[PDB]
RNA sequence: AAUUGAAGAGUUUGAUCAUGGCUCAGAUUGAACGCUGGCGGCAGGCCUAACACAUGCAAGUCGAACGGUAACAGGAAGAAGCUUGCUUCUUUGCUGACGAGUGGCGGACGGGUGAGUAAUGUCUGGGAAACUGCCUGAUGGAGGGGGAUAACUACUGGAAACGGUAGCUAAUACCGCAUAACGUCGCAAGACCAAAGAGGGGGACCUUCGGGCCUCUUGCCAUCGGAUGUGCCCAGAUGGGAUUAGCUAGUAGGUGGGGUAACGGCUCACCUAGGCGACGAUCCCUAGCUGGUCUGAGAGGAUGACCAGCCACACUGGAACUGAGACACGGUCCAGACUCCUACGGGAGGCAGCAGUGGGGAAUAUUGCACAAUGGGCGCAAGCCUGAUGCAGCCAUGCCGCGUGUAUGAAGAAGGCCUUCGGGUUGUAAAGUACUUUCAGCGGGGAGGAAGGGAGUAAAGUUAAUACCUUUGCUCAUUGACGUUACCCGCAGAAGAAGCACCGGCUAACUCCGUGCCAGCAGCCGCGGUAAUACGGAGGGUGCAAGCGUUAAUCGGAAUUACUGGG
């Protein structure tokens, strides 16, 4: 605490868990505000973080999917914050995606209130949660060290007021003293582009009095703070050491995940990114090294190459970095699925010029084309969708790698001939007579021409002939004949199999 | 701005002091006099018509204590002037405060005339002036001041004050510390120790 | 717009209808004037000439219809009507 | 005081002399990149998408033109609870005022941009048939009346924007009449056209005791003038192309009617049949121009951001109104593209103003401060407004100043490097000693940009009026946005502050080691296939400096399109 002032902040909170265990809904019940879990797919692909309107006192809520691709982003929402409460059904049971997120709590070490949070419904048991997380090391309820927990319902929607007193008492235990008239510092909750405003950020402040005139720095992000926007009211001039707050006004994207201190003066905050930019090509030549000694090739070390290529822009720029991670966990060997610059916000005229150069798709989260992006669409329409949910876009993908694919596989035959009688002719050099002794032969199929298990010759079936004509097919029991061009090799009593190839075209899974 | 090197490794290379040390010594001593500049620098004395006009070029530049863009300021300066162009540059490089105060031998190198120009010493018709490239006039007087007048630094300078060269385009005092420039430099104060009809040439070159 | 000229914008449009009026009154009387000169009749074209007469110069001093176009009007419409007399 | 101005080299051959291209040394830039960077002064800083834009701000102003209380600040009367003489609360335009509104003037200026535009434009020099706000000098009037209407009230439709129905009410708004030359139209006689009041103070007469009336200031109106401003016309000059050679129906001319502020095919009707064209018409491509800047010995060439003059444009396309002046950058209408809001019925927008953002591109900046100063808009002044302007922020971009110590110091220290291993060099450099402390760092002091304006006094002028007001003096209060100003004084202690290219020839500056025709260098001719002065590295050396180098760009060199000045 930089003024020495410190009073107890008011406590920074943070949610995780998944598919409607009332997920969305109690937050919405503790605001008031009735959103009722309305929103597109299913329950949020995205993190936020709310300050509340509360009492006895204010307390300010995050909220995160817990959900397969969003391991960093629920580290992140995990990682600041004073309290963690961990949301889990009546139903019957905790899920294996559940104790995932209570170790993205126990790693971060954080102390963890519970609550069960459907006991209103008729099948639900919170014992039966009770004794299930009695046989896991998550601080159980009484017969554990006591993770207190808390019975209430938010998928049906009732109150939840105990919920609410056992999070103010976990933070009136807890030790919360904070400079209040000092200096200020917090960290990116979520990043992204408006094209009135500018790149933005919403950055929830730890310490104190983020200023109007203030110099920041995030990362490689710098700047003085031309104002500060906010969801609970609109025009915020001096800030809180609990409450997020949208900067506008950057050099570029300010990173989701980390940490914002102000600073002397902006003259060093440039100093400072430029030493972190050289950071950054630090880790730009760390990253090129790397891809040439893992497998001593540029890219793939076997003949069989195929690739799928994407070109991927999110709104937010923690998504951005979370979601491509996902894209290039699901890929195989033989189709191999990549990245080539990925964007934060909407679609501009070099991000569609880059799958232009490189075939690729182009795709964007929420994020839409604009008119310079229409420009290059318009007279090269490449792969261009802007999209709905993420399951989707990873159903999408592998269903391009699947089409990808090469595609057969399987080779039976259909006949076999004796040959007998050899004619001489100027159109293939020699003519076997043949009688086909078994299945059914047809114009241009692969052929075997074989003796006791040799290939005496190789081909593709040349002409059928049948009695003086050519004709389409044959089948067994019937004189034909067949020459091949350059074909002079005629021994009788040699075979011939001919055989069908047939495509399977497999599927990525 | 200003040299900071060794000093003797310019008057090796130029070919005579530049008078950047005393005089009690080290003209014939240390110093390596025009033995050889460098490692290899004992085995040549050969040199190119540009490098002839060059050398003498560097040795003003390096007596003045200028550098080549002020010294093409200089260039430039006597050339839109009437009367000769030489004559006029060797006036501009003599004009300057602080090798006024190197001819009154206040400072006793051309750099301690220059330190003693920039820690405030001197004035000129009684303004205080901290900028070496002043240029002196005619009928300009000329002092180091009164407050701190005559210290250690200045009173060292004095004895060999009494005894080198005391020329007439400057009236010199040294009692209370003063001069009077009156008369202008001339042709015949300061020619053929330069190249001076050589110089001029070669920036046409 | 966006400034307060919104008081411009309703005091030209009065201002139009008024000196509308009064240009509508003063050409279908000059075209009065130029039915007698058409027709003929000398004195009926003279007596037309003395009712324009007073309403030229009046609108003149309005200054809507203007000083050097009401005097080339009382000027030219007098060429016709003194071939005519 | 004003003519002091012009360089060549390398490279075709076995060698030479010619011809002749190619290449370099120069200067310069609204620059970028690379590497490196201490402080200060001054100048300059989107040349890409005339691509689109969030949020804030960019011209309003007069109560001394007018109804008015919507303000809200006092006062008074009165009605009332008392503090008992005052507080309190309803009235009241009484009074300092002043929103919405009415009327007048300003909004047509400044600012931004270079799309279109090759001349209709621009520049220079001339001209005739014209108007011209405000602003000044001159000569005279400023008489007498009338009708509305918004606001505002009472109803009423609307999500919102934005309205509807009916009465009432004023004016320097609006409309009649009188009055009218020196003015307009006419040959003349004649006909006809204007008005507005407002404000300050005051003896006398008197007043429906409101002011009549006097006197001062100012505004209103007509006319002859001024200077200014703008329109108009003509000549010459002002990009490129002949693989653009034929081009013109309102075209070219006349007459008459009509039209503009005014000349005028300006536009009609009618008549005639011409006009332009090798001195480059027409068409196409391409472009804002000049005073100038840059280069150049000059002659010339390139270039037209900065700065100023002029022109043109203001989401795309077209038209008109208002007004002195616009066919109007932040006015209007309509049409179009497109964007947004919404209760979904219906509504809203034009940042090439200043900031600022997306996009673009190699690439060009702070969502700052103030009307303190200058110059504007309105006003009588106060005053208010002023993103013009004055300033600051950011950037080694350019120009320029200064520092990063000075003197002594041989045992010519060690180390490094070379070394015929004799020594040489790096190098008086370091080290050491003796000194100085600029500019920074820190603590103290302090110009100018401020002249005015305001208020109070006096004189003088004025007047029937010691009035009353202005002018002209005096005196007293004051008036700094930048601003921790420029600038000065005091202290500690060498402390905080040097890098970059290049070294075969050109071209100033040389060896060793590694690699071995590989890896690489290259602006040019060229270097390297184990002893590389040309690669990589080191040592040494040279140039230049808070910059250095490369690249791109233009002129130069190029008498290499040659007038000066060629074959």
């Amino acid at each position: 605490d930089t003024g020495a002032a410190a009073e107890p902040r008011a406590p920074v909170v943070t949610i995780m868990g998944h598919v409607d265990h009332g997920k969305t809904s109690l937050l919405d019940y503790i605001r008031s505000t009735k959103v009722a879990s309305g929103e597109a797919g299913g329950i949020t692909q995205h993190i936020g973080a709310y300050h509340v309107e509360t009492e006895n006192g204010m307390i300010t809520f995050l909220d995160t999917p817990g959900h397969a691709a969003f391991t960093s982003m629920r580290a992140r929402g995990a990682q600041a914050t004073d309290i963690v409460v961990l949301v889990v059904a009546a139903d019957d049971g905790v899920m294996p995606q559940t104790i995932e997120a209570i170790q993205h709590a126990k790693a971060a070490q954080v102390p963890v209130v519970v609550a069960v949070n459907k006991i209103d419904k008729p099948e639900a048991d919170p014992d039966r949660v009770k004794n299930e997380l009695s046989q896991y090391g998550i601080l159980p309820e009484e017969w554990g060290g006591e993770s207190q927990f808390v019975h209430v319902s938010a998928k049906a929607g009732t109150g939840i007021d105990e919920l609410l007193d056992a999070i103010l008492l976990q933070a009136e235990v807890l030790e919360l003293k904070a400079v209040r008239k000092g200096m200020a510092s917090g960290a990116v909750i979520e990043s992204f582009l408006d094209k009135g405003r500018g790149p933005v950020a919403t950055v929830l402040v730890r310490e104190g009095t983020l200023h109007k005139g203030d110099i920041v720095l995030c990362g490689f992000e710098y700047g003085r703070v031309r104002a500060m926007r906010n969801e609970l009211g609109q025009e915020v001039l001096e800030a809180g050491p609990s409450i997020p707050v949208e900067i506008l006004g950057l050099s570029g994207v300010p990173a989701a995940g980390d940490e914002v201190t102000v600073v002397r003066d902006e003259k060093k905050a440039r100093e400072v990114a430029l030493y972190r930019q050289g950071k950054f090509r630090e880790v730009k030549l760390a990253r090129q090294q790397k891809s040439k000694l893992e497998n001593m090739f540029a890219n793939m070390t076997e003949g069989e190459v195929h690739e799928v290529n994407i070109v991927l822009k999110a709104d937010v720029q923690g998504s951005v970095e979370a979601i491509s991670d996902s894209l290039l966990k699901l890929s195989t060997d033989e189709v191999k699925v990549k990245i080539i610059g990925s964007g934060v916000g909407g679609i501009t005229e070099t991000d569609a010029t880059l799958a232009a150069a490189s075939n690729a798709i182009l795709v964007g989260f929420n994020v839409r084309a604009d008119a310079s992006a229409r420009k290059v669409i318009e007279a090269e329409s490449l792969d261009l969708r802007y999209y709905s949910v993420i399951y989707n876009l990873i159903d999408e993908v592998k269903a391009a790698m699947s089409g990808m694919l090469s595609p057969e596989l399987k080779q039976q035959i259909i006949g076999l001939a004796e040959v007998r009688d050899v004619f001489k002719s100027p159109k293939f050099g020699a003519i076997a007579g043949c009688m086909v002794t078994e299945g059914v032969v047809k114009r241009h199929n692969p052929i075997r021409v074989l003796r006791d298990n040799v290939v005496i010759y190789e081909g593709e079936l040349e002409s059928l002939r049948r009695f003086k004509d050519d004709v389409n097919e044959v089948r067994n029991g019937m004189e034909c004949g067949i020459g091949v061009k350059n074909y002079n090799d005629v021994r009788t009593g040699d075979v011939i199999e001919v055989f069908e190839i047939i495509e399977i075209q497999r599927t990525i899974a | 701005a200003r040299y900071l090197g060794p000093k003797l490794k310019l008057s090796r290379r130029e070919g005579t002091d530049l008078f950047l040390k005393s005089g009690v010594r080290a003209i014939d001593t240390k110093c390596k006099i025009e033995q050889a500049p460098g490692q290899h620098g004992a085995r040549k004395p050969r040199l190119s018509d540009y490098g002839v006009q060059l050398r003498e070029k560097q040795k003003v530049r390096r007596i003045y204590g200028v550098l080549e863009r002020q010294f093409r300021n200089y260039y430039k300066e006597a050339a839109r002037l009437k009367g000769n162009t030489g004559e006029n540059l060797l006036a501009l490089l003599e004009g300057r405060l602080d090798n006024v105060v190197y001819r009154m031998g206040f400072g006793a190198t051309r750099a301690e005339a220059r330190q003693l120009v920039s820690h405030k010493a001197i004035m000129v018709n009684g303004r205080v002036v901290n900028i070496a490239s002043y240029q002196v006039s005619p009928n300009d007087v000329v002092s180091i001041r009164e407050k701190a007048k005559k210290q250690s630094r200045v009173k060292a300078a004095l004895e060999l004050a009494e005894q080198r060269e005391k020329p007439t385009w400057l009236e010199v005092d040294a009692g209370k510390m003063e001069g009077t420039f009156k008369r202008k430099p001339e042709r015949s104060d300061l020619s053929a120790d330069i190249n001076e009809h050589l110089i001029v040439e070669l920036y046409s070159k | 717009n966006i400034k307060s000229a919104k008081k411009r914008a309703i005091q030209s449009e009065k201002a139009r209808k008024h000196n509308a009026s009064r240009r509508s009154m003063m050409r279908t009387f000059i075209k009065k004037v130029y039915a007698a000169i058409e027709a003929g009749d000398k004195a009926a074209a003279q007596k037309a000439f003395n009712e324009m007469q007073p309403i030229v110069d009046r609108q003149a001093a309005k200054g809507l219809i203007h000083k050097n176009k009401a005097a080339r009007h009382k000027a030219n419409l007098t060429a016709q009507i003194n071939k005519l007399a």
